[PDB]
């Protein structure tokens, strides 16, 4: 009857809620990871037309889980005392190419350099605007305004060696998650906006620090407290209807 | 009966004898990936695309 | 059996790894040239529900839409090669080494592996060994009525002979540089191995070309920072807590359903 | 009735993968014991004919295989210099008492009364390494040369050289319990090999590989399979009620 299938779109909206909980909370210490938080909406509601009336009759159905949206706040920063990685202070992304060409953005730190020298990230995807570091650098240094230099045996000097820009979003919420730390552009993003960092309302930069993910546990598991009891409200609701059901059959 | 179907040439079809919208029947590439909109209108992605 | 219980599975694993890799550095303190390994994690596919373009109205446009994720694989672990802290051993056959650059060791089998410790040997034949009679490269034999060796900072590797009143030059012991230190395949025994990743050795004397210098009576320590150590493991604790509580939270919830 | 034996077929599939993973859990601390897992797999499908062309009702599920996980395990110290442990690929080779040969990926090995590098049980391993009467310190280095040293004689005598063999499917081989593998047709004949050459791995002396049994994940899997075993019960109530009340008329 109505009643039950009401309550398992409610059944449904809680799980889907404890599947945005689990992956917050597995995804803690996942390097610029950001918390991720479902929005439900209910569904279609059915007018019983009467027969003035201060009030319509609506019976009204069910929950709908509409969106999820990321905080894209600042995250704490951790001291990974790694030349090759970088944070980013304020709003901001890395462009990365993908193997296919099409370009992604990822707001994570933990780059490396390959065999050809080239500043990739952790799965080996090369950073762009791309940056090749020399044969036998003794260092690198990045600093707030991301340009990159190293120093090299015999110099005393800094040989620059690149410009790491960032990439600013007019909406950087609605952007398409791909996993591996990704993000990719969509119609709800807007166009990209290649920016040094620093300026036109991009962040700083770092070196040798990581973001760390702004996932906050303890409103992790209060939320998950009140997923459990809703769960079992819902499920008690389907109970009820089970043995509502159960007597108007017996008769 | 809002179950719609897609069909390997891209006809939508409710329950064969297929879909009227905005004209005849309503057909869309065979990369599908439809969303369907709060008031109709009918969006599609060839699945490896931006 | 729900999507809630396999995100707290690769949640749990992904803290057992974690933790694998701080017990791995926290065993392998006081181990000379031994290299911090720190775990590198990224988040596995996004089930897309609601694209987040897709104009839902004829103007509107449905920002953000559904996408619920998955997972926690951890994609790599690297490996931080900075200057270990040197240590006064005073010991003649322990050579410690300032900068870029790895010693290259013949293995038995015939290739050639890389090792950033000098804690020497001389074995029956005279050769320079390295705990395990892995005879380094290029050869150098120290003769049989040598009395005392010492190994200047360019590398050139000369002992006193009796009654010679003049160090006699033995051998020249050189250094290799990878244009990608992290990217070498360690295999035990403090050695690693060229990979794909780490590109071609140029292997060049001390000092020249990007290498670094060699201490005599010196050995360099691991580079594991201790209370980074700590703090990483607490924090790991406490994480593998939290996604334990996830699972049981799940349960609860299966549970619940089926009395149902 | 139908449901019935459908739920019924999976029951079967979730009490064969609870099976084998008390075997697991139990299997813990054996040396060189690799985990195994369990491949499910749907049973036919009943095609009903409409007069898309049709539509399939499908019945159950079958567990289809079972994957042993060929991975290396940890290292464990004992302080022992007749155990070994490998390092990558490769087993040791043991001739089973009726005269054919298993393989072992476990090195807790002893010696009996005549000298024999036997295998905690009496299996003779192969090739024959006898140790001399009067020996003072076995040594194993990494090619697998077995060495002792005598009395005074300043010069390890060779005694053995320990082979591994290597197949093309680890899983293909089948186990005959008490830590032994035989050679199956999915196997593929054995490839005799000195360690560290052709593919095969090292010896570590003083060390023995620990079962690669994975708790946390086997703890999470019992999870699943309770709830899922409840579930599948719950199916056959609903089912065994329906059946109530068809015949109540």
């Amino acid at each position: 009857i109505s009643s039950l299938w009401i309550a398992k779109t409610g059944l449904d909206a809680q799980q889907t809620n404890m599947d945005v909980i689990a992956n917050n909370l597995a995804n803690v210490s996942t390097n610029g990871f950001k918390r991720q938080r479902a929005v439900f909406e209910d569904l279609l509601y059915q007018t019983i037309r009467q027969p003035t009336l201060p009030s319509g009759l609506q019976i009204g159905t069910g929950v709908r889980p509409v969106a999820t949206e990321r905080l894209h706040s600042q995250g704490n920063l951790s001291q990974t005392n790694n030349s090759k990685d970088v944070a980013i202070k304020g709003q901001g992304f890395f462009q990365v190419m993908l193997p296919d060409g099409t370009s992604a953005y990822t707001r994570d730190g933990s780059f490396q350099v390959d065999q050809n020298g080239q500043l990739v990230t952790a799965g080996g995807f090369q950073v762009q605007p791309a940056i090749t570091i020399p044969a036998n650098a003794l260092s690198i240094t990045i600093g707030r305004d991301g340009v990159v230099s190293v120093t090299q045996q015999g110099q005393a000097a800094p040989v620059q060696v690149g410009q790491l820009n960032l990439t600013t979003f007019m909406n950087d919420t609605g952007l398409e998650s791909i996993g591996e730390n990704l993000y990719i552009e969509t119609q709800s993003s807007g166009a990209p906006n290649e920016s040094t960092p620093g300026l036109n309302g991009a962040g700083l930069l770092y070196q040798g620090y990581v973001e760390t993910s702004n996932v906050n546990v303890a409103e992790e598991l209060v939320n998950m407290i009140q997923v459990q009891r809703a769960y079992e409200i819902n499920s008690k609701a389907v109970s009820t209807t089970d043995q509502m059901l159960q007597k108007l059959t017996q008769l | 009966n809002g179950n719609i179907q897609v069909g390997p040439t891209g006809q939508l079809t409710i329950q064969g004898h297929p879909v009227i919208g905005e004209g005849g029947p309503i057909t869309v590439p065979e990369g599908s990936e439809i969303t369907i909109a709060a008031d109709g209108t009918i969006s599609a992605l060839n699945p490896g695309d931006p």
